């Protein structure tokens, strides 16, 4: 016999068990789970949520007659600010739904298990006598996700302003965060849609390489794939025939041939993109804005010539006139 | 509000004659042999 | 040594120094020279652009308001009547990093590469628990020392810019610092959601020249404690000792730290006044409000239970609780206490007879000329949103602080994942890869 | 005879090949990046929409572009000959010959690439799906660039090579036909982000799996061209990601075709969706979400607020994003958040 | 709703506990090299 | 073949540095003495309106576009 | 701005900030003097 | 490599002058306009 | 009506995310 | 009078330390 901690403690780090649960686990499954159980009841069978602080509630539930492309978890009321605001800090349950209750609920537990799950990769990786750094390259989209769920609303004052958990409530969020401060003119924004796209190029370019050099194992009545067995001791491509099409097609300089190289720049790309766009919502949060030209052409008359600068800033205005129903008197404003 | 009772059907079917494609093509080839 | 014979490409060159601890000084004390270079070079440089009966907010000075706030060059209401205190700070930090790059160049390149030859007291090892121990109690000691020049300053050479004095701000001498541990360790149990606020929530310089006093000589107590003792075993069994550990750890700590600054700079008015930075986020919100209430109520209008286009107030509107305060978008905002707007605050919130009878002409200014100078501006400098046409420039020096400390932090952070895990890789012994013959995998029960 | 040997000459190897494809592809392509060049640089668009557009003029690298035809040139080619220029090349430039110059050289010079590719892949020896991976992006191509137009006016409602021309295409999407809501997109979208979403973490585990075979740190200096002996452990990916996740590739040949798959299918899904939308076919309403916010007027969901946003986009973007029409609106008839 | 906190807290203690005390036994031996 | 037998034989530089700066002049000067402005007949900054026109030039037919452009600037607009 | 002996250095003072960026370039101009070991 | 019966000029030739000519003669203009007042 | 056929989708994948995971087909070095 | 001298030197001031030190051949 031995006593029930090291039982415990060794049951915990079990890298035998069919999932990895960690010590990073213990504290990330009752968060996720609870996240979990929030969001499916919130989507389906949640009250309206009065979001504007003055009385007019939204629905973002199906049985309130929404489908699934309309439906969300309305976020917090603008009344309830950056408060911390749990269900025994309200008066009733049925008041706590009204301000967009269970919106603080998910995204608290799902922001924290998110990072615990960044935790357990690490561990996993340090069971298996395998390198780390997968972990290192989690921190992109987990970073993004607290940009827009946590630092937008410390910065802009509360969680009204935060983005509603769901598809539509996703695009009234874009429509009105470039209304108000014209994302596609920050540089950093444009570094992020450089690299997703560069980043899905180069899956599809590299899949088709890799693809396109494979063995004969097989024939023309069996799919390709039978030529790989399990855990093989033989890489199941030509490496140099691949190179030697690449660098016919571009040129010799153009064309990779170490593995390790093109593996690790296939990871780097899309990771500092996508860094790049986290941090730019994270700066417009206190408000530095993208760059806005007004009136870059003008003549001898002193009379303007539009750019498509101007074309974009008329759209601008038009989503931002609708997006103020606080008063028709508003000099300067944001926050 | 409304919903449309052949739009009803129309997904029934949809996610009904594929899956039943499916599990019986993966059924007779896995009731056979070596 | 310094070719491919040490195990790290040229871009990885630093790490060259794990080991050399002469050539590693000289990095190290060649580096501080740059850090108090440009220090003194950036003031210098904003000085000579400085225009002095002109807010400093307006013009982009960032290292003259930190002086400004110990209260040297100012006069009361955050003017400035002479202008030395700027020029001498700047000329003395720009002429000692000479000294410290001097120091840099000979170790590097003159200095022995290794000093546990040379002396058994720079003489050091990351293996060896006591020595870093001990060059950590040395290195609490002259931050313990170097806290208390705070308190000296604020209690004999002639205190600190106080904003909270009568009538705006004046410099003040503490002259009763608090030390109270209950009200100082209180800080520290609040809950970081607003309406609360941790450390950040400080409201009077008596708490900041106490607080300074209190971990001046908690860390000076452990300073001596860390000479005077050798580590424990449930200490040694939950570190790893090697050169790279600590340096994860303090990623660590400085990324932590930067988090907290960027909400400091951002949400506080005591310790970065109002006077010397612009308004905060909510400042300028709560001042056009202000404002505008001022404005409407000349024409002898009803502001007291006026109901809005969508009822519920107009000009004012009730809490949660029940207190007075502003209407509209400016309900998010009443977490807010500026030094100009607290007199006229009553029992529960705004007390709309105050309002009519007790403005003092300073408050309404302030309030005017906080309206039209709001945090925004783009990455061009020039003010507002995208739909409002180039006329007027401003960025709050709030932002500028705020985005470059949150973007450092963020690499801090990651930089702390990637060096713990190197660390951790190492010490275990596979950050080379996974050797050949055997594996892990390959003696674990395969999952069905 | 004399076949054979241009055969011969144009199939050799060289710092950079050129074959029958060389033919198409070089004239095609270097036209028309070297027409945006010029026109980004000296031509106006003030004869056309009342813009400026080029270095001449004043503008900056992030506000010109080789700007389409005017409406009322129909869908016609507008060549430097025919019988709207006739034979001058002034008016031709100002009359925007150079969008269709451009469009349809490039359009010649992606058929010169994809052949290319084809005949480089013959050449070698290898499977060619590099080429059928290419399609996707002419499927692209032709869908927004030339089906589009073709399916409505003119060329003037196509998309104008320059930044922030395709920025306002992005607004007249979103503006008109309610992009974001119409399901192809959100298909193209996921596929993208997916192929996205792969790239990261393959490379991540590839490269965090690799055998101990050098002396230094780095490991980039263990590798040989050769494929003698595998270089990362797949048994150890696989243990790995069917522990952390529950599902996991254990066949190299199958992950690197799902690589191929999935932006690929997402960029085809999207290139039906605009030729969906060349009709005016455009997913923009759900019937019931009308007829319950007809019978009960305090019913709100994200989605109405989304319609009122389309209306101030188009009310407000209109004057002068289709100056043709000569529209001129009352400044109180433009919508307004404060007027509800 | 005065029970509701005290035992969500005592849970959330009870979890944070395990974590710190899981992370103090012995962790840096649990590799499968150097062990 | 490498940049570097290209960066160094005498010849290279006696045609360079005489050839290159005629084309930097040549282009210099092709907007300086406002040639760009006529052959691809772009406005100056005080030709964009005229004193009898005061919007902006619009074509609206495909057959006498030419004529209607030639129009707008035979009256000095 | 700055006193009016030290004046004639006002473009000194205004060269001073970006001498920083250039220690990090020098750098890499040492590492390609020496042909990158 | 271009070829080893070397014709006089080969087909790099051309390559690196349809690309040389263009960008000096264009980079010489874009700094001319730099210099127009406006 | 309509959020009966949408529950039942969803309950239908994570069914299959279920058997997916610990009924597959067990991969196995040769 | 200039001023202008100055702000030439500072710039080659850097490369000339490695320039004589690789004319003086040792310790680039
Ligand atoms: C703050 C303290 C600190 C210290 C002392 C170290 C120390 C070290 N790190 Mg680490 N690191 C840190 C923070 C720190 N790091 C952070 C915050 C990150 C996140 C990015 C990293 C990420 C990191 C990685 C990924 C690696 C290291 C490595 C190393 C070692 C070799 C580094 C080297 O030679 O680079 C020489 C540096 C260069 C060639 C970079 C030059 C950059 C240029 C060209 C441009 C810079 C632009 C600038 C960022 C933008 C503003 C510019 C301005 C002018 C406006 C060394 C022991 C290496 C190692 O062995 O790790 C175990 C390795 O692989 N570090
Ligand atoms: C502030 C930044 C910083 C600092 C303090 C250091 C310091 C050092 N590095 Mg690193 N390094 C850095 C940035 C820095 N590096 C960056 C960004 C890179 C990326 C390119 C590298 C890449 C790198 C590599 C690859 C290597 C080093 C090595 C070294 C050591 C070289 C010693 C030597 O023989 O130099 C000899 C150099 C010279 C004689 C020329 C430079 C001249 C100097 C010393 C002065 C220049 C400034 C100024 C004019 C002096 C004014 C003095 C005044 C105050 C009186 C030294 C301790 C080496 C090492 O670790 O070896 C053990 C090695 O191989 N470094
Ligand atoms: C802060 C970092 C630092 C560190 C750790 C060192 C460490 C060292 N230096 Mg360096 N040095 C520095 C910065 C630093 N130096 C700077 C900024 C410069 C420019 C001034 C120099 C220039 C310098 C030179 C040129 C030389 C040294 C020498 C020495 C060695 C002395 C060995 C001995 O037995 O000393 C015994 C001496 C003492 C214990 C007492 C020293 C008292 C002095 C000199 C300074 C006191 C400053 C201050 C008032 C202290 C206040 C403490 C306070 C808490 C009350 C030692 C390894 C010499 C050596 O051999 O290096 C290998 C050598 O040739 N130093
Ligand atoms: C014997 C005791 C002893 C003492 C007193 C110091 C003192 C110091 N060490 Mg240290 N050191 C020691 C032993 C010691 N060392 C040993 C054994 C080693 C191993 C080789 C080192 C290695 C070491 C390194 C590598 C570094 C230091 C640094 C520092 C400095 C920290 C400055 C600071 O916190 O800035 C914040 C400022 C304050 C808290 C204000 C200090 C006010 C006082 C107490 C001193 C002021 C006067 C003094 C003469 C220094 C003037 C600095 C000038 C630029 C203005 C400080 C001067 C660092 C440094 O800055 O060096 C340049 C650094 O990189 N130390
Ligand atoms: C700031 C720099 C610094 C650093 C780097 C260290 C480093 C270290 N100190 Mg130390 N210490 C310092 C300053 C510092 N000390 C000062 C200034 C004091 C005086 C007050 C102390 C008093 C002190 C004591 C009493 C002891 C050490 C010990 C140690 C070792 C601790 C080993 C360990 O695993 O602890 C891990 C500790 C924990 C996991 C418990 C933390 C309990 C607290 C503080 C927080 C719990 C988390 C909680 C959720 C946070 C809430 C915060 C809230 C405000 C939101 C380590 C070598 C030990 C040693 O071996 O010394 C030789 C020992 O007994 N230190
Ligand atoms: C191989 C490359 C190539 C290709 C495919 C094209 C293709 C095209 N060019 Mg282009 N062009 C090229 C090279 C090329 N060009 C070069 C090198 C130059 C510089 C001299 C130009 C300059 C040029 C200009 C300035 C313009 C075009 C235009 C056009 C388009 C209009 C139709 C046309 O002229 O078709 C090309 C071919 C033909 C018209 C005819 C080919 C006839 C053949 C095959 C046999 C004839 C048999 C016989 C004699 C018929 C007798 C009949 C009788 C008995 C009745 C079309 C897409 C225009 C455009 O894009 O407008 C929007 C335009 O403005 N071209
Ligand atoms: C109440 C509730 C919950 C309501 C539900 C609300 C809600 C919004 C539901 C969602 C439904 C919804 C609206 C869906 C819309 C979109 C939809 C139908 C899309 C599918 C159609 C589509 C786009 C088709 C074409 C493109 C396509 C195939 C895209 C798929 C993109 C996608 C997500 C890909 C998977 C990415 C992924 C996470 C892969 C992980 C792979 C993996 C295990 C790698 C690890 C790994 C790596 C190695 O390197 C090696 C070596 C090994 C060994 C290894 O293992
Ligand atoms: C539907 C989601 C379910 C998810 C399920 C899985 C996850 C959750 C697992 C745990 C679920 C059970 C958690 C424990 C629930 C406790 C019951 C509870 O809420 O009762 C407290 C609830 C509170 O009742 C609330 O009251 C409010 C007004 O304050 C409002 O009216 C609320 O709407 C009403 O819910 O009351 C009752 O259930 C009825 C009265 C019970 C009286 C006996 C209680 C025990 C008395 C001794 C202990 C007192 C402790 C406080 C005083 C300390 C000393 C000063
Ligand atoms: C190691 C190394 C490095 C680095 C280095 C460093 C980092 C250094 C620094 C150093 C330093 C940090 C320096 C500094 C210097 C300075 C000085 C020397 C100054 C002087 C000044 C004076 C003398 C003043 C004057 C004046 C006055 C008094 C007043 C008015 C104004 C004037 C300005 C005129 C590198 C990477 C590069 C390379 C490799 C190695
Ligand atoms: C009042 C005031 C003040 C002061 C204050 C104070 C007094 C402070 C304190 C401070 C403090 C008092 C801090 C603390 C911190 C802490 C931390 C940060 C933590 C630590 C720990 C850790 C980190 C751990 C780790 C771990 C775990 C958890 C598990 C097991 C294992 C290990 C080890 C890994 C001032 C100045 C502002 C002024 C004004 C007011
Ligand atoms: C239209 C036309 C045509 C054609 C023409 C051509 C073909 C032209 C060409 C032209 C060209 C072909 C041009 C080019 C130019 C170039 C440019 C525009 C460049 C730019 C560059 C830059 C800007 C740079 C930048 C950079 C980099 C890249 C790297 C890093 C650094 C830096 C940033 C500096 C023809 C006669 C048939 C017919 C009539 C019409
Ligand atoms: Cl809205
Ligand atoms: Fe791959
Ligand atoms: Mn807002």
């Amino acid at each position: 016999s031995a006593n029930l901690w090291e039982r415990f403690c060794n049951w915990v780090t079990s890298t035998d068990n069919r999932l990895y649960v960690g010590w990073f686990g213990v504290i990330m499954i009752p968060t996720l789970l609870a996240a979990t159980i929030c969001f499916v009841i919130a989507f389906i069978a949640a009250p309206p949520v009065d979001i504007d602080g003055i009385r007019e509630p939204v629905s973002g539930s199906l049985l309130y007659g929404n489908n699934i492309i309309t439906g969300a978890v309305v976020p917090s009321s603008n009344a309830i600010g950056l408060h911390f605001y749990p269900i025994w800090e309200a008066a009733s349950l049925d008041e706590w739904l009204y301000n967009g209750g269970p919106y603080q609920l998910i995204i608290f537990h799902f922001l924290l298990g998110a990072s615990c799950y960044m935790g357990r990769q690490w561990e996993l990786s340090y069971r298996l006598g395998m390198r780390p750094w997968i972990c290192v390259a989690y921190s992109a989209p987990l970073a993004s996700a607290f940009a827009v769920f946590l630092i937008y609303p410390i910065g802009q004052g509360s969680f009204s302003d935060g983005m509603p958990l769901g598809i539509s409530g996703t695009f009234n969020f874009m429509i009105v965060f470039q209304a108000e401060h014209n994302i596609l003119m920050h540089p950093f924004h444009q570094l992020g849609v450089a690299g997703v796209f560069g980043g899905a190029l180069f899956c599809a370019m590299h899949g088709s390489l890799v693809t396109s050099s494979l063995i004969r194992e097989t024939t023309e009545t069996e799919s390709a794939n039978y030529g790989y067995k399990f855990g093989q001791e033989e890489e199941t491509y030509n490496i140099v025939a691949a190179h030697g099409y690449f660098g016919r097609l571009i040129f010799q300089y153009a064309s990779f041939n170490n593995s390790r190289s093109l593996h690790f720049f296939l990871a780097a790309w899309p990771v500092v993109g996508v860094w790049f766009t986290a941090l730019g919502i994270s700066t417009m949060a206190f408000n530095l804005n993208g760059f806005n030209f007004n009136h870059s052409v003008i003549d001898a008359k002193g009379n303007v010539i539009n750019t498509w600068a101007d074309i974009i800033n008329r759209a601008n205005l038009g989503m931002e006139v609708m997006h103020e129903r606080n008063a028709h008197n508003f000099p300067l404003d944001l926050a | 509000m409304e919903v449309n009772q052949l739009g009803l059907i129309a997904t029934a079917l949809f996610v009904l004659v594929p899956s039943v494609f499916l599990i019986i093509l993966y059924v007779q080839t896995e009731s056979q042999q070596k | 040594r310094d070719q491919e014979s040490s195990g790290f490409a040229w871009w990885a060159g630093n790490a060259r120094l794990i080991n050399l601890s002469g050539k590693l000084l000289g990095a190290h004390v060649a580096h501080a020279g740059l850090i108090v270079f440009w220090a003194g070079a950036m003031t210098l440089f904003e000085l000579a652009h400085f225009i002095p009966e002109k807010p400093m907010y307006e013009q982009g000075l960032i290292l003259i308001p930190h002086i400004a706030t110990l209260g040297w060059g100012v006069g009361p209401g955050g003017e400035v009547v002479d202008t030395f205190p700027f020029f001498v700070v700047g000329v003395v930090h720009l002429i000692s990093s000479a000294v410290l790059g001097f120091g840099g160049v000979y170790h590097a390149i003159r200095g022995p590469e290794t000093l546990e030859e040379y002396s058994s007291f720079f003489g050091y090892d990351w293996k060896d628990k006591n020595k870093m121990t001990t060059i950590l109690g040395f290195h609490l000691i002259v931050l313990g020392i170097g806290a208390l020049l705070l308190v000296a300053k604020a209690m004999f050479f002639g205190g600190l810019y106080d904003t909270w004095a009568p009538g705006g701000g004046d410099v003040r001498v503490i002259t009763n610092p608090t030390l109270d541990p209950r009200v100082i360790f209180g800080y520290l149990l609040k809950s970081p959601f607003g309406g609360e606020g941790w450390i950040v929530s400080v409201n009077n310089l008596e708490d900041v020249v106490g607080g300074h006093i209190w971990i001046g000589l908690i860390c000076i107590a452990g300073g001596i404690w860390h000479i005077l003792t050798t580590p424990f075993g449930w200490a040694r069994r939950a570190f790893i000792w090697s050169g790279e550990a600590y340096l994860s750890y303090s990623l660590g700590a400085l990324s932590m730290m930067g988090f907290i600054a960027t909400c400091f700079v951002w949400f506080n008015n005591t310790v970065y006044p109002s006077e010397f930075y612009g308004p905060t986020g909510p400042e300028a919100s709560q001042a056009q409000a202000m404002t505008f209430l001022i404005r409407d109520q000349k024409l002898g209008a009803n502001v007291g239970s006026a109901q809005g286009p969508t009822g519920l107030g107009k000009y004012l509107m009730r809490s949660p609780t029940g207190e007075i305060i502003f209407g509209g978008e400016t309900m998010r905002f009443w977490d807010f206490r500026g030094p100009w707007l607290e007199p006229l605050r009553g029992p529960n919130g705004l007390d709309l007879n105050k309002i009519k009878n007790d403005i003092q002409p300073w408050q309404e200014r302030r309030a005017a000329e906080y309206m039209t100078h709001a945090p925004l501006g783009s990455l061009n400098s020039v003010g507002g949103v995208a739909t409002e046409i180039n006329s007027v420039n401003f960025v709050s020096p709030r932002s500028w602080l705020a985005t470059s400390h949150f973007v450092l932090a963020f690499f801090f952070l990651v930089g702390h994942l990637w060096h713990a895990g190197r660390a951790r890789a190492a010490a275990a012994g596979f950050e080379k890869g996974i050797d050949r013959e055997s594996e892990p995998v390959l003696s674990m029960p395969s999952l069905d | 005879g004399w076949f054979d040997i241009l055969d011969d000459w144009l199939k050799r190897d060289r710092f950079v090949f050129v074959g029958w494809s060389g033919i198409l592809l070089f004239p095609c392509a270097y036209l028309a990046l070297g027409g945006w060049l010029t026109g980004t640089t000296f031509v106006t668009s003030w004869y056309t929409h009342g813009l400026a557009s080029s270095y001449l003029e004043g503008c900056n690298f992030l506000t010109v572009a080789v700007s389409t035809p005017a409406n009322s040139m129909g869908h016609s080619l507008l060549l430097l000959w025919g019988p709207e220029a006739q034979g001058d090349f002034t008016r031709w430039c100002q009359l925007g010959g150079l969008w269709t110059f451009i469009a349809l050289h490039g359009a010649f010079g992606l058929i010169g690439f994809m052949l290319r590719q084809f005949e480089i892949a013959r050449l070698v020896g290898v499977r060619p799906y590099n080429a059928i991976a290419f399609s996707a992006p002419i499927a692209v191509f032709v869908s927004v660039f030339l089906i589009y137009p073709l399916g409505q006016s003119s060329w003037f409602f196509a998309p104008s090579f320059g930044v922030a021309a395709i920025f306002r295409f992005l607004l007249f999407f979103q503006g008109f036909h309610n992009w974001t809501l119409n399901p192809f997109h959100m298909m193209g979208v996921a596929g993208v982000l997916g192929g996205a979403l792969l790239c990261a973490i393959h490379g991540a585990t590839v490269e965090n799996t690799l055998f101990q075979d050098g002396e230094g740190a780095s490991t980039f200096r263990a590798f040989n061209p050769t494929q003698a002996e595998e270089t990362y452990s797949m048994v150890t990916a696989n243990r790995f990601w069917s522990q952390i996740f529950g599902i996991a590739f254990s066949n190299k040949r199958w992950l690197h075709f799902f690589m191929l798959f999935v932006p690929v299918t997402g960029l085809w899904m999207s290139a039906i969706g605009v030729v969906g939308l060349a009709l005016n076919l455009r997913s923009y309403d759900f019937i019931s979400q009308e007829i319950r916010a007809a019978e009960d007027p305090e019913f709100e969901t994200f989605y109405t607020k989304n319609l009122l946003l389309n209306e101030g986009i188009r009310a407000w973007m209109a004057p002068q994003d289709q100056p043709h029409e000569n529209f001129v609106f009352p400044e109180e008839v433009l919508p307004r958040g404060n007027a509800l | 709703m005065e029970t509701l906190k005290i035992t969500v807290y005592i849970v959330v203690t009870f979890f944070v506990l395990l974590f710190v005390f899981g992370f103090l036994s012995g962790d840096p031996a649990r590799n499968p090299k150097r062990k | 073949r490498p940049f570097s037998d290209i960066i160094t034989s005498v010849r290279y530089w006696v045609i360079h540095s005489i050839t290159i700066p005629a084309l930097f002049i040549a282009g210099w000067l092709f907007v300086s003495t406002g040639l760009a402005y006529d052959v691809f007949g772009t406005p100056r900054p005080d030709s964009y309106y005229a004193q009898e026109q005061r919007s902006i030039p619009l074509v609206t037919d495909r057959f006498e576009a030419k004529q209607q452009v030639e129009t707008f600037l035979e009256q000095l607009k | 701005k700055l006193p009016e002996a030290y004046a004639i250095f006002d473009p000194l003072v205004d060269v001073l900030p970006v001498i920083p960026v250039l220690f990090l370039a020098l750098a890499f101009v040492w590492q390609a003097a020496v042909g990158f070991r | 490599q271009e070829p080893v019966s070397y014709p006089i000029f080969t087909v790099r030739w051309v390559a690196v002058h349809t690309l040389a000519v263009p960008t000096i003669f264009f980079l010489g203009a874009i700094a001319a306009m730099q210099f127009i007042q406006r | 009506m309509e959020t009966i056929t949408y529950v039942f989708i969803f309950a239908c994948i994570i069914a299959l995310f279920f058997f997916a995971i610990f009924f597959r087909e067990p991969p196995r070095i040769t | 009078i200039a001023q202008l001298t100055m702000i030439a030197m500072i710039g080659i001031a850097g490369p000339m330390i490695i320039f004589l030190l690789a004319v003086r051949r040792g310790n680039l």
